[PDB]
Formats: C-alpha cells, sequence, structure tokens
C-alpha cells in the first residue's frame, strides 16, 4: 500500500510543480531579455543621432 | 474644425498630421471611408489616433477631421428590446443596409428618429428646474420611462408642449435662456455620472440557484467575480442570472465572445416569460455584442457603453443587474493597444494602469439616492476567463482586491459533470451578515442556523474524505460514515441543479429551506438512531433517500405538499425501524 | 491595367526591406520582387509612412541587392478566384493547381480575409450529425454548424479518426420527419506542415474511399515557405464559404494540425520584434485564432452550412498550453483522446470524461432523436465517473474494502469501457448505440438511475450484449 | 512681479507626463498649476528640469487638454501644506482640500511634506507597553508605544475590522509600571489610498459609533479618484501626524489603508519614465520611496508625544516572497500575518502566530514593566504550538493511531491552543487574564518538558484548570 501510494500520488505532483517552476522562470528571463533590447535600442539612438 | 492628414499607418494604429488645436480623448473621422477614431496621445503637430474599425486599404495622405467631442451615447426612449455594436450602433439597420456581413464606414443613428412617442408633461411654465429632475413621462413596454433634465442643466422654464405624439428629437421643453431640452441627451462614457448619497447594501440579489443564494450571497448594488477555465459554466450561469433575477433591466455585454451565445439569446428570448411583469422577456433586455472576429479595439467601448447605459437606467428608479462576459478580453486589447504606443509593460505585458480601469470600471455599481429622489441600484457580475489557467494572473489578482463576492469554479467538478462546478472551499461572500435581518424576517427565523449547519456538515465531510482518501472508507467509525454519506446526499441533492430542466432550472428560497430542512431533520434522526445500535446499511437502504433526491425536481406548485408528506414519512420510517 | 515599379529599396534586414519613395502603397497590399537575375518572390506590406514602406518577404532574402532589385505591385486586397470546378482538384497553399491540370477560370474573386458575420444573420444549429462512433454520437453529439475539435496526442491515430469521420458523416432525416432527399455534401481537407509519408496516406485514402470527386484539397509540405502555412486555412475557408452560402453545399472543413499553424506564426511573430506572450507565442494569437474558426455556422434564410473539424496535437498531454487552452475558449466543444485506451488497444481511444460538446442539447430531444437521450447521457457520465473514482481507490488499497455496490460500479466501468469505447470499423446507428447504452444501465440497481423514465427502458429492456 | 508668468511651449502629452520646452526657471520638486482652455485648473509637480525642456507629471487626469491653448503657471517651489491644531474633526481629499463643506484652515504653520530624516542621536527607546486586547498580539507579539507594526492580509480576510478593534481598545496601563495618571485618549490620523465605498463605510460607521471623530483627521482617496494623487496622501497624514505628535504632545496612532495601491501608483510612474526595474515589475528605487514614509515613526528624547503606525497592506496570492511584503518587512519593526486556513474554521481574529513577529518586545515586557512570567511563557507557547504543527504533519502521513502519548498530549494542546486562546471574538481582554489562559493552557503538558520556563515560574503559577475559565 505504501508504494502505490508513493508511486503515483507523491511523484507526478512534484513533477508538474517542477515543470510549472521551470516554465514561469523561462518567461522571466525572456520579459527581461526583451527590456535589455528595448533599452540597448534606445541607449544606440541618442548617441549618434543628435548633433 | 482642426483637419489635417494621415502619415503612418501599423494595424489599428494611426498617426495624423496638422492637428495642431486637437483635445486629448476626443473623436476623429478617418479616410475617405470616414473610420471612427480617438486621440489618445500628443506631439508637437501630430496626433496618434486608435481605430475602432477596420484599417485595410487605407494609404498616406487621406485627411482626417476632428469632431471636437469625446465618445458619447443616446440616452433616450427606445434602447430596450435592442441589440448593438460596440460603439452603439443598432445590428438589425445594419443587417437592412449592408446584408449579411458587417462592412466599415456605416453610418446609422442609435435611437429611431421615426417613431412616435407618447408624451405627458409635468411640468409648468415658471418652474424651476435642476439637473436630474423629471419632466414628462413616455410610455414603454410595461414600463413609465421618464424623461431627465442632463445633470449640468440649471434653469426656469416656460414652454411645454402638449400632450401628444412627437419623435425623439422634437424640443418638449425650453428653457428661460433659450436652451431646448428634447426627449434625449448624450453623455460621454468615461465620466460617471452624479449622484447624491450611496447607501450600504440590505437586500439580496436573488439569483434563482441554490448555492448562490444560500451559502454565498451578494447584495442588490454590490460587485462579484467569477473565474474558471474553459468549459466550467460562467456564460450558462450569467444566462441563467439574466433569465431568473429579480433586476427590473438586465444589461448583457458581449466582450470578444461567440457569436452563437448571442445568437442563441436573441432567439430563444422572445419566447420566455419575465418572471415579474409577464410580457416577454426580451422587453426588459438590452443587448451589446462585439464578438471575437470583430475589431479588437471596439472592446473597450462596449464596457464602457454598457456600464453608462446601465448607469443611466439607475437613475430613473429602476434596479439594473449588468453581466460582462468577460473582462480577460478587455485586457487583452489594453495589452494589444499599449504594444502599439510601445510602452514598458509589467508582467505578462498588461499595462501598468490596468488595475486603475478595473477599479474605474467595478466602483459604477452601488446602491444610490438619484438626484431626482428616487432609489437605485446598480449590481455588477463579471466572469474573468484566465487563459493563464492559474489563479495567479494579474487580472484576478487584480478583481480580487475590489469585488465583494468570488465564485471560484473548478475544472475537476466541471469534468464529472457536477454542475453548477462551484468550489465551495475557496469561494468567499462578504454580503452574509447584513442579509441577515432581511433573512429572519421575509424567510424564516432560524435559516442562518440551518445555514451554519450545512457548511459544519460540509466541513466536516472536507476532512474526513481526506481521511478516507489516505485509509480507506471500510476502517471509518459508524459516525464518521454518517457524516460522510450525508454529506454526499447534501452534495448530489441540494448543491446541484440543473439549468436545462424545466423545473430544476429556478428554485425560491422557500424550496431550498425546505429541502434543507429535511436533509438536517433525517441527519438529526440518523444520529439518533447510531445510538440505538443499528447498523448503518438499514439506514441506507431505507426508501425515504429516494423521496429526498427527487424533491429538487418537483414543482413550486406542489412542493408544500410533498415536503409535509416527506417529514412525516421521516418520522414514521425512523419510528418504525429496528 | 497598367504596372508600377519602385526601384528606391535601401534597406535588407533579414525578412523585412525598406522603398524609399512608395507613397501609394495601400496597407496591407501584396507586392511582387524581382532581382536582377529574374527570379520573382512575394511580399506584403505592413507599415506605411511619409518617408519609407516597410515590405516583409513570404521566403528568405538571398540574392537581393540595393542596386537592381525593383518592387511591382498586385492588388492592394489578398482576393482568391473561385467557381464550382475546383471540385476534384489539388492545390497548393498559395491556390496554384499541383495537379498539373490548366488553372480554373474564376467565377468571383473574394478577400481571403473575409468579413465578420452579423448575429442577426445567424440562426441556431439544429441538425444531428450521425456519425457512426458511439462515444461521439449518444455522449457528444455533433449539430451542423459547429467547430468540433479532437485533441491528440503524440502518436496516437488522430488521422484515422479523423478520415473514418470523414467517411462516416451522414444526417438522419428520418428522425425529424421530413424524409429522405438527397442534399448536396462535400469535404474541403486543409493540410499543414504535413510530411510526404502522410501525404501519400491522405491521397490514397480519399482516392479509394471515392470522395475525391467532391473534394477540394489544400497541400502544404513541410519544405514550402512558412507564410503558405499561415495563408493555407485562409483560403480553405473562403472556399468553403463560398460553396455553402452560394451554391446552398453542405461543406465538412478538416484541418490537419493547428500545431504547425501556431508555430508558423510564432516564427512569424518573433521577426518583428514584438512583445511575446505566456510561452513565446505572441499576445495576439486568440484573436488570429478567432478569424479562423467563426467562420463556421448556419445563416438564416441559406440552406447551406460550415461544419469544422480542426486536429490539433497538445505538446505531451497536457492542457494549459497556450494552443489547446486559447482552442478551448473559441470552439464549442473538444473531442480527447487517451493514451491509456491507446495503450491496452482499444479503438478508437476516445476518453468520454474531459470529451463535450456544448451545441448537444439543441440537437437532441423528442423528433429529434428520441425521448430519453440527454437523461441516459447523464446518467452515463455520472456512473461511469464515480466507477472511475472508485478504480483510483481500488488501486491504491486494494480489493479488501470494497462492498458490493463499488464491485457494481468497477463491473460497469469495465463493461463501458470494453464494448461502447472499442468499436474497430463498425458504423454503428443511434438506436443501437442508445440499446447499448440501456443494456450497460441495466447493471446498475434501478433505484440509483434517477433523473430518468421507466417507459424508455419498459420497451428496450432484457438485452445482453449481443455482439459478443 | 504684479502678474507671474506662464508658459505655453507645451508638446507633449501622453499618459501621466507632460513635457515643456520654455520653463528652465521652475526648480526642480516645484507645484505647478495646468490651466485648460475652459478654465478648469489641475495641478501638476516637477520632476526634471534643464535648459531645454522640463518634465511634469499630471496628478489629474489628461482628459481635454490640448497643445494649443493649455498654459502653465508657477505655485512655490517646495510642495508644502498648512497645518495647525484647528483640523482635529475635519475631513480632507488625497490632496488636502475640504470636502466637508467647512471653510478652510488658516495655518499656523506650513511644513515640507517629503519631511526630514530624524537625527538618530535624538531618538530614543520606545518603552511603553501597550495594550491592545487581542491575547495573540498583547502576549506573543507585543506592541510597544512608537513601533511600527504593519498587518500583512489577503483578500477576503478581515484586516480593517482588526484594525478598527485595534484602535478602539488601545490604552496603556500606567498602574503596572507605576506611572502616575492615566492617559489621554490616542489621536487617530486616518488616511486612506484606493479603497472601495464598502471600507469606506464601514470605517466611517465604526468611528460614529464610537465618537472618535471629535480626536480624528481623515485624508481620503476613494477607488474613482486619479490615480497620482496617492503619492502625495500618506506624505501629508505624516507631515500632521508629526506636527501634532513633536509640537502638540499628542500620541498619534497613524493608520495607513493599503500600501499596495501606493506602490501600484509608483510603478505606474516609474514604468512611464523607463526606470530600470527592481525584481517583478517595480522600480529598482521603491525600497529608498517607501523609507521615506515607514522612518518617519518614533519618539523623541525630550518630547511628550510619539507616533505609532500601523499600515495594512495586502499579499497578493498570499504570498510572503512578493516585493511589496519583501520590502516592507525589511523596513518596519515586525508584522502580523493573517492566516486563511485559520479563517475558514471561524476563528477571529485569525491571527497566525508563527509568521508574526515584534521586534522590540524585549523593551517593553519583563518586570516592573508587565509581569516577570511574560517572555518565559511566550517562548513556550510558540516551541509547543510547533512541535504540535509538526505533529499534525506527521499524522498526516501515519495516521493518528500510531501515535505515542506524547504527540498525542502536543496534539491536544495544539487544537486546544487554536480553540480558546486565538479565537476570543469581538471580547475585550486584559493582559492579566490573557497570562492566566496561557498558563491554564501550559498545564495540559507535564513539567518535564517545559525546559524554557524558570522553575520559580513553575512551582508558582503551574497547575491551573482551564474548565474554571471555560466550562
Ligand atoms: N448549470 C449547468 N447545467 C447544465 N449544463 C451545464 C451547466 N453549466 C455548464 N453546463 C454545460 O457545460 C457547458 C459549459 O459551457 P459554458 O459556455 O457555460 O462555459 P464557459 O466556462 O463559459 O466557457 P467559455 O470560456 O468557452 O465561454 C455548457 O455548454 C453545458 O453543456
Ligand atoms: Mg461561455
Amino acid at each position: 500500500r505504501r508504494v502505490n501510494a508513493l508511486e503515483q500520488v507523491v511523484i507526478p505532483g512534484i513533477r508538474a510543480q517542477i515543470r510549472f517552476i521551470q516554465q514561469v522562470l523561462e518567461q522571466r528571463e525572456r520579459e527581461d531579455t526583451f527590456r535589455l533590447k528595448r533599452i540597448k535600442g534606445k541607449i544606440e539612438a541618442r548617441e549618434a543621432e543628435e548633433e | 474644425m482642426i483637419q489635417g492628414v494621415i502619415q503612418k499607418i501599423a494595424g489599428p494604429a494611426v498617426i495624423a498630421k496638422g492637428m495642431l488645436g486637437a483635445r486629448m480623448y476626443d473623436i476623429c473621422k478617418v479616410g475617405e471611408e470616414g473610420l471612427v477614431g480617438e486621440i489618445i496621445r500628443l506631439d508637437g503637430d501630430t496626433a496618434f489616433v486608435q481605430v475602432y474599425e477596420d484599417t485595410s486599404g487605407l494609404k498616406v495622405g487621406e485627411p482626417v477631421v476632428s469632431t471636437g467631442l469625446p465618445l458619447a451615447v443616446e440616452l433616450g426612449p427606445g434602447m430596450l428590446n435592442g441589440i448593438y455594436d460596440g460603439i452603439q450602433r443598432p445590428l438589425e439597420r445594419i443587417r437592412e443596409k449592408t446584408g449579411i456581413y458587417i462592412t466599415r464606414g456605416v453610418v446609422v443613428h442609435a435611437l429611431d428618429r421615426e417613431k412616435k412617442w407618447a408624451w405627458t408633461p409635468m411640468v409648468k411654465p415658471g418652474d424651476e428646474v435642476r439637473g436630474g429632475m423629471v419632466l414628462g413621462t413616455v410610455p414603454e413596454f410595461g414600463f413609465t420611462h421618464k424623461i431627465l433634465v442632463p445633470p449640468d442643466v440649471r434653469g426656469r422654464v416656460k414652454e411645454v408642449k402638449p400632450a401628444g405624439e412627437y419623435t425623439v428629437e422634437e424640443p418638449v421643453v425650453v428653457l428661460e435662456d433659450g436652451t431646448e431640452l428634447k426627449m434625449y441627451h448624450t453623455w460621454p462614457v468615461r465620466r460617471a455620472r452624479p449622484v447624491q448619497r450611496k447607501l450600504d447594501p440590505n437586500t439580496p440579489f436573488l439569483t434563482g440557484m441554490r448555492i448562490l443564494d444560500v451559502l454565498f450571497p451578494v447584495a442588490m448594488g454590490g460587485t462579484a467575480a467569477i473565474p474558471g477555465p474553459f468549459g466550467s459554466g460562467k456564460t450558462v450561469t450569467q444566462q441563467s442570472l439574466a433569465k431568473w433575477s429579480n433586476a427590473d433591466v438586465v444589461v448583457y455585454v458581449g466582450c470578444g465572445e461567440r457569436g452563437n451565445e448571442m445568437t442563441d439569446v436573441l432567439v430563444e428570448f422572445p419566447e420566455l416569460t419575465d418572471p415579474k411583469t409577464g410580457g416577454p422577456l426580451m422587453h426588459r433586455t438590452v443587448l451589446i455584442a462585439n464578438t471575437s472576429n470583430m475589431p479588437v479595439a471596439a472592446r473597450e467601448a462596449s464596457i464602457y457603453v454598457g456600464v453608462t447605459i446601465a448607469e443611466y437606467f439607475r437613475d430613473q428608479g429602476f434596479s439594473v443587474a449588468l453581466m460582462a462576459d468577460s473582462t480577460s478580453r478587455w485586457a487583452e486589447a489594453l495589452r494589444e493597444i499599449s504594444s502599439r504606443l510601445e510602452e514598458m509593460p509589467a508582467e505578462e505585458g498588461y499595462p501598468p494602469y490596468l488595475a486603475a480601469r478595473l477599479a474605474a470600471f467595478y466602483e459604477r455599481a452601488g446602491k444610490v439616492i438619484t438626484l431626482g429622489g428616487e432609489e437605485g441600484a446598480v449590481t455588477i457580475v463579471g466572469a474573468v476567463s484566465p487563459p493563464g489557467g492559474d489563479m495567479s494572473e494579474p487580472v484576478t489578482q487584480s478583481t480580487l482586491r475590489i469585488v465583494g463576492a468570488f465564485w471560484r469554479l473548478d475544472a475537476s467538478l466541471a469534468f464529472r459533470r457536477h454542475f453548477p462546478a462551484i468550489n465551495w472551499n475557496g469561494s468567499y461572500s462578504l454580503f452574509t451578515s447584513a442579509l441577515d435581518p432581511w433573512y429572519r424576517e421575509n424567510v424564516a427565523e432560524d435559516y442562518p442556523e440551518l445555514r451554519d449547519a450545512i457548511s459544519e456538515l460540509l466541513q466536516r465531510e472536507a476532512g474526513l474524505q481526506e481521511i478516507v482518501q489516505l485509509v480507506g472508507p471500510d476502517a471509518l467509525q459508524d459516525a464518521e460514515r454518517l457524516v460522510i454519506e450525508v454529506g454526499r446526499i447534501i452534495r448530489e441533492d441540494f448543491l446541484q441543479q440543473n439549468a436545462y430542466h424545466e423545473v430544476d432550472a429556478y428554485c425560491s428560497m422557500k424550496k431550498a429551506y425546505g429541502i434543507m430542512k429535511m436533509i438536517l431533520a433525517f441527519y438529526k434522526e440518523a444520529e439518533a438512531a447510531i445510538k440505538r445500535g443499528v447498523s448503518i446499511d438499514e439506514i441506507l437502504q431505507l426508501p425515504v433517500l429516494e423521496r429526498i433526491g427527487r424533491a429538487r425536481y418537483v414543482s413550486e406548485e406542489e412542493f408544500p405538499a410533498y415536503f409535509e408528506e416527506a417529514m412525516k414519512e421521516i418520522q414514521g420510517a425512523f419510528k418504525a425501524l429496528a | 491595367l497598367l504596372k508600377k515599379e519602385y526601384t528606391g529599396i535601401t534597406y535588407i534586414s533579414g525578412p523585412l526591406l525598406f522603398v524609399e519613395n512608395a507613397k501609394d502603397l495601400a496597407y496591407g497590399a501584396i507586392v511582387d520582387i524581382k532581382d536582377g537575375t529574374g527570379r520573382v518572390r512575394g511580399g506584403q506590406v505592413i507599415e506605411v509612412s511619409e518617408e519609407y514602406a516597410v515590405i516583409q518577404v513570404f521566403e528568405e532574402t538571398t540574392g537581393l541587392d540595393l542596386a537592381t532589385t525593383s518592387v511591382s505591385l498586385v492588388e492592394d486586397v489578398a482576393r482568391l478566384g473561385v467557381s464550382k470546378e475546383m471540385l476534384g482538384r489539388r492545390f497548393n497553399g498559395i491556390g496554384k493547381p499541383i495537379d498539373g491540370l490548366p488553372p480554373i477560370t474564376p467565377e468571383k474573386r473574394l478577400p481571403i480575409t473575409g468579413l465578420p458575420l452579423n448575429p442577426v444573420a445567424r440562426r441556431k444549429p439544429e441538425q444531428f450529425i450521425q456519425t457512426g462512433i458511439s462515444t461521439i454520437d449518444v455522449m457528444n453529439t455533433l449539430v451542423r454548424g459547429q467547430k468540433l475539435p479532437i485533441f491528440s496526442g503524440s502518436g496516437l491515430p488522430a488521422n484515422e479518426i479523423a478520415a473514418q469521420i470523414a467517411r462516416q458523416a451522414t444526417v438522419r432525416p428520418d428522425l425529424s420527419g421530413e424524409g429522405e432527399k438527397e442534399e448536396p455534401f462535400a469535404v474541403v481537407f486543409a493540410a499543414m506542415g504535413i510530411t510526404q509519408r502522410e501525404l501519400s496516406y491522405f491521397i490514397q485514402e480519399f482516392e479509394r474511399t471515392g470522395a475525391l470527386s467532391r473534394s477540394v484539397l489544400f497541400l502544404n509540405k513541410a519544405d514550402d515557405p512558412t507564410i503558405e502555412r499561415i495563408l493555407t486555412p485562409r483560403m480553405a475557408l473562403t472556399v468553403a464559404e463560398y460553396l455553402a452560402f452560394e451554391h446552398d453545399y453542405h461543406v465538412l472543413v478538416i484541418l490537419t494540425d493547428m500545431t504547425n499553424y501556431c508555430e508558423a506564426l510564432r516564427e512569424i511573430g518573433a521577426a518583428r520584434e514584438e512583445i511575446p506572450g505566456r510561452r513565446g507565442y505572441p499576445g495576439y494569437m486568440y484573436t488570429d485564432l478567432a478569424t479562423i474558426y467563426e467562420r463556421a455556422g448556419v445563416v438564416e434564410g441559406k440552406k447551406g452550412s460550415v461544419t469544422q473539424i480542426p486536429i490539433l496535437s497538445m505538446p505531451d498531454d497536457d492542457r494549459t498550453h497556450p494552443i489547446p487552452d486559447l482552442t478551448g475558449y473559441i470552439t464549442e466543444g473538444q473531442i480527447q483522446l487517451s493514451r491509456e485506451l491507446h495503450r491496452k488497444g482499444i479503438y478508437p481511444p476516445i476518453d468520454p470524461l474531459p470529451s463535450l460538446s456544448r451545441l448537444m442539447n439543441n440537437g437532441v430531444g423528442k423528433g429529434k432523436t428520441r425521448e430519453d437521450h440527454k437523461q441516459v447521457s447523464d446518467q452515463l457520465y455520472s456512473a461511469y465517473a464515480n466507477g472511475v473514482d472508485i478504480r483510483k481507490l481500488v488501486a491504491i488499497i486494494g480489493e479488501d474494502a470494497l462492498t458490493e455496490n463499488d464491485r457494481r460500479y468497477l463491473q460497469f466501468a469495465d463493461a463501458f469501457e470494453r464494448f461502447f469505447i472499442n468499436q474497430g470499423q463498425q458504423n454503428r446507428s443511434i438506436e443501437e448505440s442508445l440499446q447499448i447504452a440501456w443494456a450497460l444501465l441495466s447493471m446498475l440497481p434501478q433505484g440509483e438511475l434517477k433523473r430518468i423514465s421507466k417507459d424508455h427502458i419498459g420497451k428496450y429492456y432484457g438485452q445482453k450484449l449481443e455482439e459478443i
């Protein structure tokens, strides 16, 4: 009974939590990459175009 | 007026030039086709316009004309029994003009200018009138439609049209300064309509559903949110509230949903019967439709138009219920518009001012004293459809900080077809305490005690279910087995409700009270029988369980006799047994 | 009509290129690009200004240079020529024939983006369709004018079920009382991102069945440009709308894999440097998918109809992925396959618990199918769900704690799976299916069968599983 | 001058910001008046300046403004508020204007709303113990006069009722410390950020019922009010509180309704300016901005006044790791955390004692202040409750029957502790009654395992039966 409970209930729940957390962290990294792109584009624009 | 030309096009965003003198949040006419647009930016000689219609085929150099006025609606007789576009255009006139497809550039009037209305004056020459006062009545479908002074108007009257039939655009009252007042007036949709006072809600908003009326009530003039994944039952619940609730006027807003869900309402509703007047159900309902494949930028306008109309019907003294089909689509529209502006976004790309808009929208609801002196109320029920199916998405979190009730749906209960699929463990309501004086005098004196007993039984069953899952139902003692069985009987017979059954779709308060009394009487008898030593199976094999299970299918007329018969049967069965 | 050329091209960067003085290019137009070697590419205009216009190319930009490249003009609205002689033909994702036959003669030219249908002009779907699959026909019934996708996993036989639905699709006019008279039926098949082996399988199945005469096929292989994948379903839906709402056909539309459509959509959006969404997909995916699914339905005063059966593959098995989640918010139900049933050999492996059909209530009842259809379906759902829960309890704890009633529920669940779901290649009617369902309900005590009436069983009682 | 200058060179309007290009004369941080073409006047604040152009944030909405007729006029260079002793009993909006229909206040002084830091030499240690009448606060998370003690709340949890009950029941005990004459009542300063009509009506009714409006000053900013006005409300409230406490020797209690809304407005302004974000969305300088609000409380050497703050904030997904609760817990002197699980069982007030904390507890307890056994009793209660929770987690896995006697005793102690100690309703408890109940609960355990209490206190107080108090 103990082996069946551990194999059925616990492990899939832990695995689902792991993959959910991984997806959230990946999303945050993608968003900060987009922000870095925008600020680099802003930096390079004001240094060259202005006279 | 201010006139200029176009030089930039990107999706629904049009940038005009030569617009020096245009004001923020005005309305512009765009291009040769004559589209509708709104200005939200100013920069030098240029203006940034979002377009409420399709922008395909536009070219650089087409003229832009500014009307100088913000987005406004026409409020007056003729809005009932009607179906409107996202910017208040009647859809059947568009069908008559264009056909079966909605093309852009169609110009229609919101109110019919050619219908005759019966006019009955109230004021006399020389009287002093103020904003929100009543001057004249017009007969509508069962209702009495009052003609109101616009809120920002003061003056003295010496001209009254006599009792006769006139159109909506004839001056019926002329003020001393020369202002002419007609049967209709316009109001900008972004400004809240003035009131005198706001009151505490103290009467229930009866929905006809047992679980919502008993466990998680919402008061007349409150707000509520109903989140849940796809297939949980938001639309069916909202349509049942539209059919069965005791509100005088129902305003339904479809914001980016299916067109079939609106065609069903259009077709089925005229055949039904109004609960409190007996006429057709469509005579009290106003529909605003903006389906998913219609232009994206028009979703915000539909929400504001709906809440403005609901505020207008409040000032006449009615009690109005507003249902928003989805606010997630409105959030997506805001995200798209901000993406065209290249603003820095918050979490998940939503603009940082997202919570302010939701706060301003839900704040329109309340029970007020109108300017004319009558008492009205507006209640708002808004469905949230989180694409990020977890309950931590920003729209849900920003919604939960202002709403008074929270009806949470569960996908697990929807899979096993346990509709309404309301999660009674995660849901809550903050209006329970204030409604108790009304419950004690209008239903029964012991009603809150029965409600508390039902909640206690549900909590105990919730604990014992985890015990059962970790151990098994055989190892339980007889008292725990009885609690589990009574909880299952409650969950199957009282909480569950079929919205497509002819009889089960509507339930009065006294029917729910009778069912609760029957369940608790059975529980008390079975509890006393365990002390006598009777087996648990002898209780479960009793034929009286079938009587409780079929009780929710009994009609309202036949119910009191059924209830009395069932009480006698319970007493006799538990007396004679063992 | 005379043509116009612009040679002022001074920017090339990935998929985009800028035109120096294209003041009269309408927004959303279609342009063709010619380089120094004479090769012609296509492109669509999505920008315009007083200083430049932005054109993204429908394919790679190799070989372009700023000295010799010129941009010409095609008509400013993406249009497709349609005619009744398209029946029996094959086309690629852009509309050119790939059967080698001469091109069609267009009756009319229509925009491929369509127009929104007026909700006043719609009418309620009311005609039930019998497909011969008992799980679909009894519990998740299909109505004309419905968009009902099939949720599949990787390695599950979705294409075979799609082909079986295409063959076995038929209406039952005798139940409605009108009597049997012919109706024009047709199939529009749109495959995107399809490999050569499955392409050969589809072509061979359609030629073997004999339905190629009444069908139109749009094909798009995996080596084609990514724009053709985007433009493929719009052209198929334009053809379907034309046929149904002009010539009063009853058309059935099948979309092979929407997962490839979403991946192609992600490739296009990411190249233009715009904000991402929940999983890398663009934030406007909901509206873009809604412009496709919402074209189905029926129209008041017109005899035609359009029915959609999309097929999509979930990433591993998961819901809450953006593709099936956003699909579930637009369509009117889902048919979800189960890997557990496929593993043990049950065909077709349809799982009834997550499957759903919202328009079932409109197409069933007295005078449509039977007087007991809805109540039978509800009782089957409740009994099966309880049997599944008790089976989980048995697997965790053991067989010791069971009463006789729970063993009855377990026997009901096993019998229901083995007999009801597994049908192989049968073509079961609605009435024999309801008889089988009533036979399954006879396993349970008559007291437990709430919310039904006993005249329904009073004339079809006592049957066992006669197929065995 | 005889007439003041006006600037018309405005070419930008987008969101809350507004650019003017001929305005080098405006000081940084100045307050300006924005005049509409129709005559309406809106306020704004300058946060950037150059010889080229200036950047102004607008408090009210931007509807109706145009680039041709709008003009900007100048008010004084520092945002200053006029304060007086006559303002007790008045109501004000988010920016300090009266909304009670009474004539405005004639100022005795005009003070800058941003304030100034307190000199660490000039401070002194908070000492006086405050009896709030709640056992889980009085015994285990003691509040002393001069403390910043925020309340961490959820969505449906009753933080407002707890705050009102604390404000109603709060008093000091001069008899225990021997300080002599009884105190004067607290003066309440109530600052509300974006708040619904329901909460506002409840607070107004509760203050009217007890007659506390004669001592109170209310700054109200409703949910339908402009968002950027929320920047100024806490600063004005704390300016008034500091003036009253340190110039007129009052004992001021300050309640801030929802710091979450203040953080939302701050994020709006930061995102409009393309600032570098913090963790989730909020700007990187949010720690410094919150610090200028909280750190204005305390006591001052040589003066009788005091300022006590009870901010209320809502953890969004009941999440303690969210940026707003994290920064609040880094700045403040403790926290009171409400529990949803206790709320679902009908327990009021639903204070969870384990995540709660009071940093300044050790200054206000001990002999000569409350009693000699306070700290040891608190420690023993904490350890016993932690053991009970751990044993709950154990019996969730192994089952009740496998327990020994010791674990069963701890489990029953945890259940009785929750039901009797935490659940108290609207009743008022003195410190002696709470200590008596706590000693009665500890008597359920043998003397062997309570090692954190000295043997003299055990010999004196142990052995009480709970049935005498609850039966
Ligand atoms: N109370 C109910 N009684 C009977 N059937 C119900 C009930 N609630 C839901 N259903 C069934 O479940 C389906 C759920 O569809 P519904 O439109 O209500 O879902 P939803 O959560 O609003 O989804 P969407 O996000 O797609 O709008 C209904 O079509 C119906 O078949
Ligand atoms: Mg729905």
